[PDB]
């Protein structure tokens, strides 16, 4: 309603999913254990054009399922609680397709604070960020991703504006939106196909 | 009138303790508590204002004066706007049966009336403290800030109403001797950069401790140390110390800074043999002052009065969690001994300001478009925290919403609106060739 | 000056002749120490040696004898004093 108001040159139908990603990448997420309710697709849509590190709420491991089949190739899964957890991160950031972080619940670690914020120096042609006692060489097209299992967890609300929070919890309509498509599909096939 | 001053304070300072379900100690009022020094630092900054500028009748300007100080004593002390609106007519009462008769025309307290002693520096007057227009305060800023630019490294900032009277009361803590300033916010508030601005504004040289991933409480010391070589030279500037808690990364390192900002300097930070060099050096200075010499005891004492006037220990917490609090309750001299500063989250009416300038060098068709979208993005963020406030009472999922989030929102938002565009034009450029 | 300074102001008098130490109880706000500062101030610097103690909750009781060892100089044998017969007076303050 308020950007009718203000009559901003915009198109008569506009829903968010549709601007964030076309029809096509939506049919292949769908093929990548994701399901076809729109609250998940949204959720899905916001990662993909995330100008912030998205850290990723996951009771059900709903979320993990999706983006392990989304990052097919080079993809390493490294809890916090792991000893070698801050020397693989450093060989991932130089040469690592994506990085995902199991646990990290709550208390997130002052290592990773240089790494979760956004900003990086440039010396010369090469990229450095400051991660650990020695700086690691930075590469373009890192990903990074924060997986977390809990209910109602609680964050520190300058990690809340540094890191985009996205929940990906399976409730109430959400879970019904999803048994509708997977019902269709057995249903009436040939509609689907 | 200095006695009537007297007897408003106190009334204004007796209302507040009379009402102990508005105002007392509690988890989240560590700092509420108040103390002699809030009304000792109102009473110092009066005796801040030379006679020259204060000749003449003092029934309209020196209550003026007062109400302001006082009240940035108070608000500061103040998180939320419900007890900010109890003290200000606590206040009104306490002025008008004190003063008794005053015109109704002109409010003696409003928002609009800041005090500033570094205008005064600007328009060429010498130790002068009085009220500034906002208008005039503007101007000022936005001067000094094309200066900071030139020599230090480039700051971008809004330079909004409310973020500026930041800048005039950090300014304010810092023109007071020996006073300490402590800013507390949510992250991304601004206020290390506003602090670095105001420390540039007045005449003062601010250092800031660099930490590395592996650090050690023995390397701290040595950082302080070489602060103190600069300070203890008679011919200084007032060294600033900027602190915040990402630079504090273990609690072993703020006790060493409690004991400096506290009083003097702590305790065995040099050799006993050093102190002595210090000493000789400071009693060239005494003979000039015409301070007692070769006394070994008011020299000395001198001394630690010269290092507090000279050190400034600026400190930047956020109140997220009860980490902050417990800093509170086991750091005793961080509380009562530096002068609190709240930083509010950002009004609707800033946030239009903000999106007003970041939109600003961007094409677009009639640049009413600009206009409204700067309302609109100030009316989404608002709509958020309403929203925020809904989700906290309906689930017990809480969700957090920083003036960092909304600057760090805006700039993704203008670069996918700018690659959308290329690419529509690009598309229309090649399409208006074939054809 | 106030009326309830110069009363507590000849109690320490009191106390300081004798080997009774002194507490002082109040809130943040009833200025407690800047009374005692005062004092020590105006006290002579042969008979009396002053020092200014302050915890900031991390300070250890190796830490405390640390300040006092340094505060009080060496007398003959075991035995530690200040020479010339100087009554030695430490403040502690934030005691709890
Ligand atoms: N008013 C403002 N206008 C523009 N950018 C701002 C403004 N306030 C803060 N910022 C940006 O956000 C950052 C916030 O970090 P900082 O100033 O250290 O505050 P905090 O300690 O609250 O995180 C600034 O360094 C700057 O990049
Ligand atoms: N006569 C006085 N003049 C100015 N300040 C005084 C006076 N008497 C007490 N104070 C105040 O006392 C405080 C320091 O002593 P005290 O209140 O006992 O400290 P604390 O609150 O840390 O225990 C300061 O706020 C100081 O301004
Ligand atoms: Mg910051
Ligand atoms: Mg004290």
């Amino acid at each position: 309603p308020d950007i009718i108001e203000k009559g901003i040159p915009i198109t008569e139908g506009i829903e968010p999913l549709k601007i964030l990603t076309t029809e096509a990448i939506k049919s292949k997420w769908k093929n990548e254990g994701l399901p076809a309710d729109p609250m998940s697709l949204e959720n899905a849509a916001i990662i993909t054009a995330c100008a912030r590190w998205p850290l990723i709420i996951d009771p059900q491991l709903q979320g993990s399922t999706w983006i392990r089949g989304k990052q097919g190739e080079n993809l390493t899964t490294i809890s916090l609680s792991q000893p070698k957890w801050l020397g693989a991160l450093t060989s991932s950031i130089s040469s690592g397709r994506a990085v995902l972080i199991e646990g990290i619940q709550q208390e997130i670690d002052a290592t990773l604070d240089p790494l979760l914020q956004r900003a990086v120096k440039k010396n010369g042609n090469q990229l450095q960020l400051e991660i650990g006692g020695d700086p690691i060489d930075y590469d373009p097209n890192f990903k990074l991703f924060l997986m977390t299992k809990l209910i109602n967890p609680h964050f520190r609300p300058e990690i809340a504006a540094q890191c985009t929070i996205i929940n990906f919890i399976v409730t109430e309509s959400g879970l019904e939106e999803q048994f509708i498509a997977m019902v269709v599909n057995i249903e009436k096939n040939e509609l689907e196909m | 009138m200095a006695f009537k001053l007297v007897e408003a304070t106190y009334f204004t300072f007796d209302k507040i303790l009379k009402n102990t379900t508005a105002f007392a100690p509690s988890a989240k009022r560590f700092h509420y508590q108040f103390n002699f020094r809030e009304l000792a630092r109102v009473c110092e900054g009066i005796c801040r204002t030379t006679p020259g500028q204060y000749s003449g009748g003092d029934q309209g300007k020196l209550v003026r004066l007062w109400a302001h100080e006082m009240k940035r004593t108070f608000e500061d002390r103040f998180i939320a706007n419900e007890h900010v609106e109890f003290f200000r007519r606590y206040l009104t009462e306490a002025i008008s049966k004190c003063i008794g008769e005053f015109p109704e025309t002109e409010n003696p307290i409003a928002e609009p009336l800041i005090f500033t002693g570094f205008v005064a520096a600007h328009q060429g007057l010498d130790q002068q403290y009085t009220q500034c227009t906002i208008p005039v305060l503007k101007r000022v800023l936005d001067d000094k800030l094309e200066e900071y630019n030139e020599v230090k490294a480039q700051m971008n900032l809004v330079l909004f109403q409310q973020a500026m009277e930041h800048v005039s009361r950090i300014c304010r803590i810092l023109d007071m001797p020996g006073n300490n300033a402590l800013l507390v916010g949510v992250g991304g508030s601004g206020k290390q950069s506003l602090c670095r601005l105001s420390t540039f504004i007045n005449g003062f040289e601010i250092d800031q401790l660099v930490v590395t991933a592996s650090f050690t409480i023995n390397d701290l010391r040595n950082n302080l140390q070489e602060i103190y070589k600069k300070i203890a030279k008679p011919n200084s500037i007032a060294r600033v110390f900027m602190i915040t808690d990402s630079q504090i990364k273990e609690e072993q390192f703020l006790i060493p800074i409690n004991d400096m900002l506290n009083s003097g300097w702590i305790f065995d930070l040099f050799p006993k043999e050093d102190m002595d060099s210090l000493v000789s050096g400071v009693r060239n200075e005494a003979k000039g002052e015409g301070v007692d010499v070769n006394n070994l005891t008011a020299l000395t004492s001198y001394f630690l009065d010269k290092i507090r006037k000279n050190l400034k220990v600026v400190l930047c917490f956020s109140p997220v969690g009860d980490t902050m609090r417990i800093r509170s309750r086991k750091f005793p001299g961080i509380i009562n001994n530096t002068s609190i500063d709240w930083f509010h989250p950002w009004p609707h009416e800033a946030l239009i300001d903000v999106a007003f300038r970041f939109l600003e060098e961007i094409e677009f068709p009639t640049e009413e478009i600009r206009q409204s979208i700067s309302l609109n993005m100030a009316k989404v963020h608002s709509s958020i925290d309403t929203a925020n406030e809904k989700f906290l009472k309906l689930e017990r999922r809480y969700n957090y919403t920083t003036p960092k989030s909304f600057l760090e929102l805006i700039d993704f938002y203008k670069k996918l609106l700018t690659e959308k565009r290329e690419t529509i034009q690009r598309q229309i450029q090649r399409y208006e060739m074939g054809l | 000056a106030t009326i309830h300074t110069t009363r507590l102001r000849y109690m320490i008098d009191i106390h300081l002749q004798r080997r009774k130490p002194i507490l002082f109880i109040g809130s943040a706000g009833t200025g407690k120490t800047a009374v005692v500062r005062d004092y020590l101030n105006s006290t002579r610097p042969e008979q009396v040696s002053h020092k200014t103690i302050n915890f900031s909750s991390f300070t250890d009781s190796l830490a405390l004898q640390k300040n006092i060892e340094s505060m009080v100089e060496k007398k003959n044998g075991r035995n530690y004093g200040s020479a010339t017969n100087k009554v030695l007076i430490c403040f502690i303050d934030d005691f709890n």
